RNA sequence: UUAAUAGGGACGGUCGGGGGCAUCAGUAUUCAAUUGUCAGAGGUGAAAUUCUUGGAUUUAUUGAAGACUAACUACUGCGAAAGCAUUUGCCAAGGACGUUUUCAUUAAUCAAGAACGAAACUAUGCCGACUAGGGAUCGGGUGGUGUUUUUUUAAUGACCCACUCGGCACCUUACGAGAGGAGUAUGGUCGCAAGGCUGAAACUUAAAGGAA
């Protein structure tokens, strides 16, 4: 039985950070009977397999946790994706447009004023969510993961994500009712040719004068 | 925008979070969160009319503290903003006086003490 | 030891779980979370994903399959890259039934470049 | 500073203060004087004429060591443009720019710089007919 | 007459995800062809709709079509702006840098005119003719130094430090005449509106309902 091994190369300023944690990151995976090495030349976290391993799919969530660390993901909230409910995604957001400046203004419609709209969706879907670049990471429940991808995709082709804020809650009380489970809830919902040459100049009065 | 419900939950997202699906509505929130929350939803109120001098009144603390607190709390929201700009997430805007609201502002309550903004410098 | 492999699609709405031999060209048993349950609502559900692997489990070691290579996978392309829950209840499952798990691998459709439209 | 641009570049020869001929310059100002005229006739243009004196024959200026400039030590021997040089290659330029665009219609970049070069000769043009360096009836094209 | 740390042109090694025409790749999507197996597969919060024992979905091999250029991708590069990210070749063009090369004021701002050219939804920064800076970064140049590198085949870089010109920005600085909101009341005007069970009125009138 040979170990299966996962590498992720991580940047060198979380290297303080990931330092002080790797402790208790092997604590964590030490209960799954995984073992981890941190490089520090390399700048690289790896995650392989022992004898003792008697769960096969542990690698893979191992894996993953190296991964949301190298992103800079906390790890109290990292350390959850070794729950089986728990999953991550990321999203890619900058082949949506074209325009710089509509690019920025909508992934900023996304985090919302003081960060209100991107904490009401974590709240809701509960969610743990982090804007970067043109990705947006996301970690939860897979319920939770669909929803996020909707409002996230759907934010990049102008539609407000406080729509998805909105239609969230009022499906999250229509749930509760068990009357209207089978009837559908959309009614609950809100609603000449180019010339290659140019055209001459007009001469300057001095010129009419030459 | 004028849909009460909404807008206040998102402007208490942050409440909600520090002091815990979610317990938004008014009759189920309890706890710490329903305090912040009432005294939040009438400070809201009150700016419209009532003088700025009023209306929010920074509880006295003594002076060498007062610089302590705000030294630490712009100290982990350089932190915070570095560590985020140095990586790719993307920060929500904050003017430029104001100090960023962190995480540790709802929960620690810091506001009420050291104010939003250093106001001197406002005024200069 | 005779070895498979076993092809593990988990979608967010169903889980496949294929056994084929190394050329992956003949099937040996394809069951699907569908087939286990009784409701369209938990098809996706991990304890379908348990049985689906159980039966196609029990399928193998009467063929003479004892072990078997997994590649599991997303639904990938221009949707998630991350596989469903079915996925890894699948895995745990090969294992508890007895066949030994050879290698596993992602083989996740990973688009060079995806077929949006940028207007 | 670039007209045309929006570079404000300063790259540019420092002339040395002293108007002398170098102390350890011990050529005769008359071997100058053939040397310019040699390459003239073989077709060198005056600005290419100072780069090959200076690079290999310690000509640090035309003017210090023989007293005129190029230009005129050419004229004075019956070698002088038809016209000025830099009118000539800024014409030259619009002629390649105009033959690649019947080749390539879809170039609307080419098309852009072809005003910049052409409102460039209209300047110069207009400067040197007001000289009379240029004939009056002189246009482009 | 100078040869402006005015402007134009020349020459040298370069830099660029600048433009045009060809050319190459890539996995994905759709379709088609074969092909293993068999009852469901996509989709929603549930459905409906759609495909499907003439084999759908799924597995393997192969072919075609259109679009696209992931990860590298950066508070970085290029372009007048809109915009530009696969390899290679051709065509012209452009910026800065270096120059003891050249013309000799040929310039600056410019109404007119000419060239190019579903969406928004929380933002914001005093301004300027204006001082000294700091860290980081891109392109060019000079010097130092010692590690990668290497040898009479041709080419000949990467890194560190100091200096300097020009950029994208960030953080600080000295200086300056830079000349209605929220409400309340209404013996007015114009509108909107109350009631009595329905049937049922010229009829104290049927069935059947409402209320209880
Ligand atoms: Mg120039
Ligand atoms: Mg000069
Ligand atoms: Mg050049
Ligand atoms: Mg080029
Ligand atoms: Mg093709
Ligand atoms: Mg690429
Ligand atoms: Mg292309
Ligand atoms: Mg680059
Ligand atoms: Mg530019
Ligand atoms: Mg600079």
């Amino acid at each position: 039985a040979e170990e299966s091994s996962f590498m992720t190369l991580f940047p060198k300023y979380r290297e303080s950070y990931l330092k002080t944690i790797w402790n208790d990151v092997t604590r964590a995976l030490d209960k799954h009977n995984i073992a981890c090495v941190l490089d520090l030349v390399e700048g690289s976290m790896t995650v392989k397999t022992t004898r003792k391993t008697y769960d096969p799919a542990i690698i893979l969530k191992a894996r993953d946790l190296i991964k949301l660390l190298a992103r800079s993901v906390p790890f109290p909230q990292a350390v959850k994706i070794l729950q089986d409910d728990m999953a991550c995604d990321v999203i890619k957001i900058g082949n949506f447009v074209t325009n710089k400046e509509r690019f920025v203004k909508r992934r900023q419609r996304l985090v919302g004023p003081n960060g209100n709209t991107l904490k009401a969706l974590e709240l809701l879907t509960k969610c743990y969510i982090l804007v970067q670049g043109n990705t947006v990471s996301a970690m939860g429940p897979f319920k939770g993961l669909k929803e996020v991808r909707r409002v996230v995709e759907d934010c990049m082709k102008n539609i407000h994500p406080i729509y998805h804020i909105k239609e969230l809650m009022i499906k999250r009380e229509l749930a509760k009712r068990p009357e209207l489970a089978n009837e559908d809830w959309s009614r609950f919902l809100p609603m000449k040719v180019y010339t290659p040459f140019p055209p001459a100049q007009l001469p300057r009065k001095v010129d009419l004068e030459i | 925008q004028n849909d009460l419900e909404l807008q206040q939950f998102l402007r208490e997202s942050h409440l909600l979070s520090a002091f815990n699906g979610i317990v938004y509505q008014d009759d189920q929130v309890i706890g710490k969160a329903r305090s912040r929350t009432l005294e939040m939803r009438l400070n809201r109120l009150s700016r419209v009319n009532g003088h700025q001098d009023k209306i929010n009144k920074l509880e006295k603390v003594p002076m060498h503290i007062r610089r302590g607190m705000i030294d630490k709390h712009v100290k982990r929201i350089k932190k915070y903003e570095q560590e985020a700009a140095e990586g790719g997430i993307v920060l929500s805007k904050v003017k430029k006086g104001q100090f960023r609201k962190i995480e540790s502002t709802y929960k620690k309550d810091i506001e009420r003490r050291i104010g939003g903004s250093i106001k001197a410098r406002d005024k200069e | 030891q005779v070895f498979g492999v076993a092809r593990i699609y988990a979608s967010f709405n169903d889980t496949f779980v294929h056994v084929t031999d190394l050329s992956g060209k003949e099937t040996i048993a394809r069951v699907t979370g569908g087939m286990k349950v009784k409701a369209d609502r938990d098809e996706s559900s991990p304890y379908a994903a348990m049985l689906a692997a159980q039966d196609v489990a029990a399928k193998c070691k009467e063929v003479g399959i004892t072990a078997v290579h997994v590649k599991i996978r997303a639904t990938g392309g221009t949707r998630t890259k991350t596989p469903g829950p079915g996925g890894q209840a699948a895995l745990r499952a090969l294992a508890r039934s007895g066949l030994r798990i050879g290698r596993i691998e992602d083989v996740t459709p990973v688009p060079s470049d995806s077929t949006r439209k940028k207007g | 500073g670039r007209m045309h641009s929006a570079g404000k570049g300063i790259s540019s020869s420092a002339i040395p203060y002293s108007r002398n001929a170098p102390a350890w310059f011990k050529l005769s100002s008359e071997s100058v004087i053939e040397q310019i005229v040699k390459y003239a006739r073989k077709g060198l243009t005056p600005s290419q004429i100072g780069v090959l004196l200076r690079d290999a024959h310690g000509v640090t200026q035309a003017r210090v060591i023989t007293g005129n400039k190029i230009m005129r030590i050419l004229k004075s021997n019956g070698l002088a443009p038809e016209i000025p040089e830099d009118l000539y290659y800024l014409i030259k330029k619009a002629v390649s720019v105009r033959k690649h665009l019947e080749r390539n219609r879809k170039d609307k970049d080419a098309k852009f710089r072809l005003i910049l070069i052409e409102s460039r000769i209209h300047r110069l043009a207009r400067y040197y007919r007001t000289v009379a360096v240029l004939p009056p009836n002189w246009k482009y094209e």
